């Protein structure tokens, strides 16, 4: 596999590093995304986005929701920037921050069939520019009109099956890298 | 060897989609699950005490809902009792009346309700649909989106629909920062294409009551609600909270509907093992519980889900079926696509086309899909002389008429020009004349000149911030000299005045005058009653492009 | 009380929705916009109002619609700010039971939303049963 | 500068379509014209003095056959002073019986029948259809054809067209010589799908006649009548001539219908002024008087007629309705092309295809459109995966189900194999192994090795001149190794002696059971009543390819 | 008389139905039209058939069906080509006058085929007003 | 103004020529198909296909009926081989022989859009080949699915226009061809 959860997180210090928050199959019961792209090589990217920002990459596995919206704040409490990465197994991923309500967010990506491992590198460039307050551009607008027609059933299946490991009231969990 | 026969198959484009067999335990399955309650109810001293099959200490706050505020109490064990084969019977029958039958839906319960229409093939619940339809008058309602969220082109399209014959209009965006300026552009270009057209901006709900606050928009839609309480609860609300936006939202004004739709628990994880179809009834009711005019729904964005399944069209109709025969205005969603499929999408529109409902789609796209912000809709913009053609094949009023280029070049531009007065006045940044050629001309943001975001996002995010209101925008019309539209646009507040337009399928038409169940009444009672499409209307639909005069 | 008769109001009685302001809906003219004469706020819609459509609603036999618009008529009395404030509230996980309580006392005594008060007061109880506390999460 | 969306919309499949104002004088109006004759009748002493306006002084050979044969005289009055209103409200609603309209419907005039279904929107014309529709099951015919007249792929196609759902089968010819080859390999490839597909050969009457006297065909639909008379002798008949030749048919124990359809009479330049509906009536009281008990109509081959001019597609369902309400079969077209847009074509066939009637289409084509001898037809082979997806999403029976490509194979196979065999027999210029496969593997023509049209058409020449019978094929599939299917051929040649299938709908099902109006009486009062989709059979409709099991 | 409870004929009552020529429906087997035991000529429906399912049709509410096949059973007994030559004589502008009436006289007359008989006297008579005899086109 | 009617046809004496039959108003109130082929040129390359053949070519215009089989069934009885060409105003075509019923013939053309002046030639051609008896084979199928779909409607007017000049009881009037 490639994730060692490492005790429950604790709480951030430098407003310098950007939690990615997993959900709670994420590299488990799940291991690519609803296109085929690997867990793995998806972290690979998020994490080498930030990291060539200069900023830390923490990673974290939520499990009080398996929403992605929910389990990105989780990530934003903790995150000493504030600045968070909330992903699904299936793909879906959101750019959070403390003080934004959970349904609202930095950046969404609401069409996961569409992100490429390019798009997963720029998400986490981006999160860490945002972490620095540096107001990047924002990642470029992906949509596709048949993408729903094509992966919405799908997309649920994966997410029903996801869903089956959220723990009520459990703290998300620190995670230890490849 | 291969049969090239499949392999033509192989290639049609219907076999792109998502199709799933059955997982009854997953709630997979659009109606008819074995896994549904039966519909049961116990009153005690007014109150409910048992409702489908659940004793009231073991309730969810769905439940308490429901049972506190949704359901007729007066004759809920009346109708309890009723048949339901017979129930679903005076559903379609054209010679009991709408009137004599709502007294009767109102008081079943969400699962007796399920069960009597499920009785119903879908030919029945589309003479059942055209009696219950709260409006006499079906109307329609468009997206007016673009990928850029570029206000010019909203304003232009935003026209364009409006003279097509769209009596509601929705925006959304692309980039949430740049909502207020999508809302002012969809409301300008709006009134200027047929003054009493009402709009949303569709966002986050605290987001989205602030814009109305601030009178960027005449109305809200996209007020969420959920059939299970764990999905209720990742939607962020409950039924208090989304009751109490509800009311929120007439307290200044502002006309409201839910939004709810088969396949959100599904789609959401928890199904809690029940039909998509009961779960939607469950929805419905809260809505009515709440105290909500009407709802948006037939699976909307979560179409992928009861499509992929058996009968989940016909499940979507029914859905439809029960909000109209609550009592509930019905905005029937034919709004998101769920198919590669002409043939297919054609179907499952014309079930609601067909009868008629409040509005035959809560959505149809007013742009080309690519420019379409909720991820496509089941009509667009390219469809639009398919559906005035089908209009006029079958006399069926679709609520749009054919229209004349010369028309809708001339209305685009004056409402471009509007939008480059106000953004003047406001000094927001400018709209060059190139645009608006650009806008006049265009089909879509590919035909736009590109636009400084970081500007526009700017003073976007400052509207909001600084609370500048809709009187900013009057002024600027007034000032730029746009006073007819300013007086229009002064009108959509006055209306906001009066609490006229707040009741059940209330739009506005001609010169500001409401029209809603209350004025305009359902009288449906079979052949050569209720709503005709006739007269003038007929003789505007009969008008499509390239009708040859045969002399 | 109002009747379906009555109504549209803009129609049959539009003296009716004289602001509580006391201006028409004559008043509101882009000239009176212009001038100042007319303002923000005097196009807000009065409780007044709302409690004629409720009684329209439930003419119409439509008595939950009535009850919304009669929680609207008390809504008018609250601050924008302050509705936010109380919807956010009633989200699942943002108060406490005495948080909500403390909101609905608040309610009722500045702002006399008796029937508001009433339904968050509902809520606040069945927050606790189902568990949509803050800290239930 | 021209508008990009109008630019868009211009080149649309849908504006390629023929659409005409209304030319009233010349009866380019489907219905409700304002020439249409006002319903009336007098009779003196048993005999009808005036008819629908006309004193019989003026009597052309139509009004005097409808006057003399089609209508119940002794209820005639009684009906004429009945409310056209609540006539048709009868006919929507569920709880008036099917057996108490017929009385009332048969005993009405010409004009008469259609003012009252003219009173009726679309949606209460299904909700009408579904219970005047004389089968209790609904049921679905195609056309096997293509553009070589090959024989090994008729056999092929009609093999899996019977496996598909097809209960009757329909074959025309390029090469009007080729005939007699095209209707034993139609025969042959359809009992090889299933043992019961009834067969017949479109053709001019006399020689479709002959071929049927020969025992090469199992009944005959395209025996055409016309309603007006000068369009009825162009078409070289009078109702006397087609009516004998009804009874010549059932002589020899020959199911047969007539066929008619919309327009036929603007088409061929003399409709007298009157709208379709108006003179498609006149055709249907044809069919009733002359004793015929079905009838294919719904504008049929002239359907680019009403479709070009407002409410022509309504007219085409009118016209059914009035035919299943006047008691006769109605096989209800869906067979002939009118628009290049899947849309329009979609919304058409649903009107039919919802409610169900006796044949939802009269030529849904089972191969390409390509080799479609008609002329196209309004589905072919490439829409039978979105047909099956629509009866899934809706729960409707449309007539067909979805199959597996091996089943197709080895039926196509074995049929080809078949005919191989019956040509060897009767030593016709042979079928060759390379044939064989391909007919196995084809989609149409273009995967067939050409044949030898001379060869072909000389034999198939002496199979008339020589008088060469049905029992002839049956010997050489007995005399070939094809014993089963040697006896399936016999089997339906016995069906000609008993008279069972020459009742109303009859079609044969299961092991040679003849199910017809007469023991398969449709009893619908509503919902949960009637036929409905259900059980295994619905179990098999839901069975779709691609629909992945969940988990 | 034969009601549509005696329908289908080949479930209720297939002796009812026995051919041309005295074979019934057992008879015709593979093994008999290969031992030409039966053939074509024996494969005839006949005048009494079509007769009982005549009054099956009137027993369904269906009398004009029942007289086409009244007419049918007539014609039984007029050979393949004898069915030919006079469907084509009352096809438009075919025939004269005198041969329709001397087609109906056959009828009668060779074959007891009344009722078609008075059919092509009444196409006759109807043809001559109007007008779809030889030389009238 | 290219074709004069010069009397009452007689019949045939000889099995040389092939009758070209032309509706009522061939050449006069239409002068082109229904796709704008002109009158002229159709009668041109029909009228050079038979004489091609070593055949003679005689031209009528018919009254009786407007319908082609009619027209071509007045031609057949009037031709000299006994074989006639009937044409529409609108374009349709047959190619008929006396002995048939009138909806019976050698050839059919029954999609006038799709005829060019090729095909017009080879089907006079085809006419002279039956004439002298020799089994030429057929003109091959145009079809196309489209055709009624784009012209049903306009062929249905063109014909009721042509239908007006219809005389019940004139007999053909042969034709001077300009
Ligand atoms: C399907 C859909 C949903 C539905 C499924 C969501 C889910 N959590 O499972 C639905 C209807 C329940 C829904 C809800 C909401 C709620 C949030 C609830 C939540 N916890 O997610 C929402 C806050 C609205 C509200 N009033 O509360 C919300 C919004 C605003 C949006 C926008 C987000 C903007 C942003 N934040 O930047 C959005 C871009 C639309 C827009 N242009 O405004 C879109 C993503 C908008 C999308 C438009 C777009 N541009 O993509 C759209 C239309 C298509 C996405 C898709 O199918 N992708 C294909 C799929 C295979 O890929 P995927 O990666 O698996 O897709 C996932 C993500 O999109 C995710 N997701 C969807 N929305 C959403 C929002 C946020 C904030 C986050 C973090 C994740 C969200 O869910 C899907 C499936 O798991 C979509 N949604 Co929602 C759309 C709301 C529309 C009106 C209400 N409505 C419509 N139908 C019904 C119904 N039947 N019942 C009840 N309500 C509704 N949505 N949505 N949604
Ligand atoms: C539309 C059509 C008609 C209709 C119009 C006829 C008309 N004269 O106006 C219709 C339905 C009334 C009709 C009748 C017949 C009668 C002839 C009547 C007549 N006087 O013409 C017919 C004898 C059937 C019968 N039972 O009597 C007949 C036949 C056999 C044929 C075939 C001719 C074979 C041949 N001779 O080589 C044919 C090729 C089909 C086939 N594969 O067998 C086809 C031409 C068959 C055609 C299939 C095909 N492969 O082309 C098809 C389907 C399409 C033609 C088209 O739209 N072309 C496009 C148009 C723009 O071009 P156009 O040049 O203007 O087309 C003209 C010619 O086709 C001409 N024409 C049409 N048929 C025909 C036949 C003869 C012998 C001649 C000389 C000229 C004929 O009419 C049109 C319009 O002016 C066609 N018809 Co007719 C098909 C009959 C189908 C069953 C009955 N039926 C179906 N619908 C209805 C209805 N509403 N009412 C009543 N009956 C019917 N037809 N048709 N028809
Ligand atoms: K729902
Ligand atoms: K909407
Ligand atoms: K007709
Ligand atoms: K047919």
């Amino acid at each position: 596999g490639f994730l060692t959860e490492v005790g429950e997180a604790r709480q951030g210090t430098q407003q310098d590093e950007v939690i990615i928050a997993v959900g709670p199959a994420f590299g488990l019961a799940q291991t690519v995304n609803i296109v085929g792209i690997p867990h793995k090589s998806i972290l690979r990217e998020v994490i080498a986005g930030i990291e060539e920002e200069g900023i830390k990459a923490r990673v974290i596995r939520c499990f009080k929701s398996s929403d992605v919206a929910f389990v990105a704040v989780e990530g934003n409490r903790l995150s000493g920037s504030g600045i968070s990465i909330g992903i699904q197994s299936k793909g879906t991923t959101v750019i959070h921050q403390q003080g934004l309500p959970p349904l609202s967010n930095l950046e969404l990506f609401p069409q996961a069939p569409l992100l490429t491992l390019e798009t997963y590198r720029q998400i986490g460039k981006n999160a860490a520019r945002y972490a620095k307050r540096e107001s990047p551009q924002p990642v470029p607008t992906l949509n596709d009109q048949m993408a729903r027609p094509k992966y919405q059933a799908k997309s649920a299946i994966l997410h029903i099956k996801e869903t089956k490991y959220v723990v009520t009231g459990k703290n998300p969990q620190e995670l230890r890298v490849a | 060897m291969r049969s090239k026969r499949f392999e033509a198959l192989a290639k049609r484009p219907v076999n792109q989609d998502g199709f799933v067999k059955e997982w009854i335990e997953e709630g997979f399955i659009a109606m008819e699950s074995p896994n549904d309650p039966k519909p049961s109810i116990k009153i005690v001293n007014g109150a409910v005490t048992e409702l489908d099959g659940k004793p009231v200490s073991d309730f969810d706050l769905i439940d308490h809902f429901i049972a506190r505020y949704g359901i007729n109490l007066n004759r809920a064990e009346e109708v309890m009792a009723m048949d339901s084969v017979k129930l679903a019977n005076m559903l379609c029958d054209p010679n009991v009346k709408r009137s004599e039958i709502v007294p009767l839906t109102t008081a079943m319960t969400p699962a007796k309700i399920v069960e009597v229409v499920s009785h119903m093939n879908v030919v029945e619940m589309m003479m059942a649909m055209q009696k219950m339809r709260a409006r006499r008058t079906p109307s329609q309602q468009a997206h007016v989106t673009n990928v850029k969220d570029n206000p010019v082109q909203i304003a232009a399209d935003a026209a364009e629909g409006a003279w097509r014959g769209f009596d509601e209009q929705e925006t959304t965006v692309a980039v949430a920062r740049y909502a207020p300026f999508n809302a002012i552009a969809l409301l300008v270009g709006s009134q200027v294409g047929r003054p009493g057209v009402l709009t949303q901006c569709s966002l986050e709900e605290a987001t989205e009551l602030k814009l109305g606050m601030l009178g960027h928009t005449c109305y809200a839609e996209t007020i969420s609600v959920y059939g299970t309480e764990p999905v209720f609860t990742d939607g962020d609300d409950t039924p208090w909270s989304k009751g109490f936006l509800a009311s929120s939202y007439a307290s200044r004004g502002l006309k409201m509907r839910f939004t709810s739709g088969s396949g959100s628990e599904v789609q959401m994880g928890y199904a809690e093992g029940k039909s998509m179809l009961y779960l939607e009834a469950r929805c419905i009711y809260i809505t009515k519980a709440a105290g909500v005019q009407g709802l948006q729904n037939g699976s909307v964005s979560c179409i992928g889900v009861p499509s992929a399944v058996p009968s989940g069209i016909r499940a979507v109709l029914a859905e439809n079926l029960i909000c109209s025969s609550l009592d509930l205005e019905c905005a029937s969603s034919n709004d998101q696509t769920f198919t590669h499929s002409d043939m297919r999408r054609t179907a499952r529109l014309l079930m609601q086309f067909l009868p008629g409902t409040d509005f035959i789609s809560s959505g149809y796209s007013a742009v080309p899909n690519y420019d379409n912000m909720f991820a496509g809709s089941n009509e667009d913009a390219e469809d639009f002389d398919d559906y005035n053609v089908i209009q006029r094949d079958l006399k069926v009023d679709g609520g749009l008429r054919p229209v004349r280029e010369e028309d809708v070049i001339a209305i685009r531009n004056k409402a471009a020009r509007a939008l480059q007065a106000v953004f003047a006045g406001m000094g927001l940044p400018p709209i060059t004349d190139e645009e608006v050629e650009a806008a006049t001309y265009a089909h879509g943001s590919k035909d736009m000149p590109e636009r400084n975001i970081v500007e526009d996002i700017k003073f976007a995010q400052e509207i909001i911030n600084k609370n500048r209101n809709g009187l900013e925008v009057v002024k600027a019309l007034a000032q730029g000299g746009f006073t007819d539209v300013a007086q229009d646009m002064l009108n959509i507040q006055k209306a906001k005045l009066t609490g006229d337009y707040l009741h059940t399928s209330a739009i506005i038409v001609g010169d500001g005058q409401v029209l809603s169940a209350v004025n305009d009444v359902n009288d449906y009672a079979g052949p050569a009653t209720g709503y005709r499409l006739q007269g003038e209307r007929w003789e505007e639909i009969k008008n499509i492009p390239g009708a040859l005069d045969p002399n | 009380s109002a009747r379906v008769s009555d109504y549209p109001l803009a129609n049959k009685h539009p003296e009716w929705v004289k602001t509580a302001t006391n201006k028409t809906l004559d008043d509101f003219t882009l000239e009176n916009v212009l001038s100042n004469k007319v303002t923000a706020q005097d196009m807000r819609i009065t409780p007044e109002t709302l409690r004629l459509q409720a009684s329209i609603a439930k003419d119409a036999g439509r008595d939950r619609l009535a009850m919304n618009f009669e929680r609207a008529a008390e809504l008018t009395a609250v601050p924008d700010d302050r509705i936010l404030e109380i919807y956010n509230a009633l989200r699942p996980y943002r108060s406490t039971k005495e948080e909500l309580l403390a909101i609905a006392d608040d309610l009722e005594s500045r702002y006399q939303a008796k029937i508001c008060a009433a339904f968050v007061r509902e809520a606040a109880t069945l927050y606790v049963e189902r568990k949509k506390l803050k800290g239930d999460d």
